[PDB]
């Protein structure tokens, strides 16, 4: 149970609950998605219609957000409501009514919404099979659910006991004072939540290189590379997302996007080309890695990662510590490899 | 001071019609009251009983209305 707040002379707060309940810990595939859907639904003690209209006249919004790590509860509302969403928070991790009716009415429909909408986009289906071809069942399972595993109501009710408890989240707060958000959050709901333990396992994960993936598709064809990194080597791949996207190199026109996602005990890098003819997205890719085996000097970017990363940071409350200062050379080696849309003209793993 | 809780009331209602929708369409619902009987003194006018007791009791419009035929030229 970690409190901690920054406080600011302004006129709204936000006040954040983070669990360690993302699809990395869940026990059957898309249970945490369903967990996340059902989040603000009835109470034992307060309907989800009386707290959406209570809270409208109060002025404030509710939401819930899941990722491979995090499940995420957050309120944003006017300076002076502090108690009442510290309270409305305690009853969502506490006494949620979970009723059959709301599974079938509410929280599956929005669910098929969800994949329906993440299923249309390739880039996305090219980075769920980076994740699952490169761990297998850590971060490498699905985020989303698909209705491949069948999820009971029990198994979302066992799901919540065993990842909402008391040493397993921390709470956050922005433009909020730290006293009182302690006081609050004792003599609360929170405080009589099980004492469970930490999901959290320090151990770096297993990983595989050299794997490959294809996957048919009718619309753009994606080309997409993956390479794991270990918690040492984070810096030196921030460096290189930053320039591989920007004005100092050659091949940002060729790439459509490139990133480093970032965890406790290490990361993945991504990086994606895409676009509607098979013929450039096979004339790029063999570009970009060809370019990349031979080296590239990243002491130029150093400066222009530095900016970049403190405007991510702003928001984030417990970002990584880097330091970018060591940074100097980068050579090509061993990686993971997918192609999604028209993988009749768009090339294998040993012609790239 | 910390707010953390909402005092709210319950109006009168009787469903779905309220006190306050009442209020509110009162003066505009003796508008279509003087509206109705402007209306009916358009189609009763023909109506001697009427004429005699409201219509010819108007100052400039009321006369107009009166018959001045001697008795000589009536047959019944
Ligand atoms: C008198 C009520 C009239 C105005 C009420 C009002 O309030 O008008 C009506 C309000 C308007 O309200 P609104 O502007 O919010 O919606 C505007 C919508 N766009 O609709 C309501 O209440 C719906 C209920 C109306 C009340 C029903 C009245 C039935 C009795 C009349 C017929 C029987 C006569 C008696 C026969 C013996
Ligand atoms: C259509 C629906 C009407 C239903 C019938 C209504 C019953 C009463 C009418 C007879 C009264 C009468 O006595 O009518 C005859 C008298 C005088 O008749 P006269 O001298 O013009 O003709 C020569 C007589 N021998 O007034 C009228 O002319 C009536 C003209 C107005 C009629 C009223 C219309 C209704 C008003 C709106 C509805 C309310």
């Amino acid at each position: 149970l970690t409190v901690s707040a920054r406080d600011a002379p302004t006129k709204i707060s936000t006040l954040a609950v983070k669990v360690h309940g993302g699809s990395r810990y869940a026990t059957k595939d898309g249970v945490a998605h369903l967990l996340n859907r059902f989040n603000f639904q009835n109470t034992n003690t307060r309907s989800a219609l009386k707290l959406v209209r209570e809270s409208e006249l109060l002025g404030g919004t509710f939401k819930s957000t899941l990722d491979r790590e995090y499940i995420t509860l957050k309120a944003t509302f006017l300076k002076d409501d502090l108690p009442y969403y510290v309270n409305a928070l305690a009853d969502v991790l506490y006494k949620t009514a979970f009723k059959p009716h709301e599974l079938t009415e509410s929280v599956l429909p929005a669910a098929r919404y969800d994949y329906a909408v993440a299923e249309q986009c390739p880039v996305k289906s090219a980075e769920d099979q980076l994740y699952a071809i490169t761990f297998r069942k850590g971060l490498g399972n699905p985020l989303l659910y698909d209705g491949v595993e069948r999820v009971s109501l029990q198994d979302i009710k066992d799901f919540a006991d065993k990842v909402y408890t008391k040493e397993n989240l921390e709470v956050s707060g922005e433009n909020v004072v730290e006293a009182d958000l302690k006081r609050f959050v004792d003599e609360s709901l929170l405080s009589t939540l099980p004492a469970g333990k930490s999901l959290v396992s320090k151990s770096e994960p297993k990983f595989f290189l050299g794997e490959e993936n294809r996957v048919r598709f009718i619309g753009d064809s994606v080309a997409a590379i993956g390479i794991p990194v270990n918690k040492a080597s984070l810096a030196q791949y921030e460096v290189l997302a930053n320039y591989l996207t920007s004005a100092l190199s050659e091949l940002s026109g060729l790439i459509s996007s490139a990133k480093l996602d970032k965890f406790t005990d290490g990361g993945l890098f991504t990086l994606f080309v895409r676009d509607q003819d098979s013929a450039v997205v096979s004339s790029n890719i063999k570009k970009i890695v060809a370019d990349l085996k031979k080296g590239k000097d990243l002491s130029p970017a150093i400066n222009y990662t530095k900016l970049k990363n403190a405007v991510q940071n702003e928001s984030v409350s417990s970002p990584i510590e880097l330091n970018f200062d060591a940074v100097k050379d980068f050579k090509l080696g061993k990686f993971n490899y997918v192609a999604v849309g028209d993988v009749s003209n768009l090339p294998y793993l040993d012609e790239l | 001071a910390y707010t953390s809780h909402l005092s709210s009331k319950t109006g009168l209602h009787f469903g779905r019609l309220s006190l306050r929708s009442l209020t509110a369409y009162a003066p505009n619902l003796m508008l279509w009251g003087g509206a109705s009987m402007l209306g009916l003194f358009v189609f009763t006018e023909g109506w001697p009983k009427f004429q005699d007791t409201l219509y010819k009791k108007i100052p400039l419009l009321g006369p107009t209305l009166e018959d001045h035929t001697p008795p000589e030229d009536k047959p019944n």
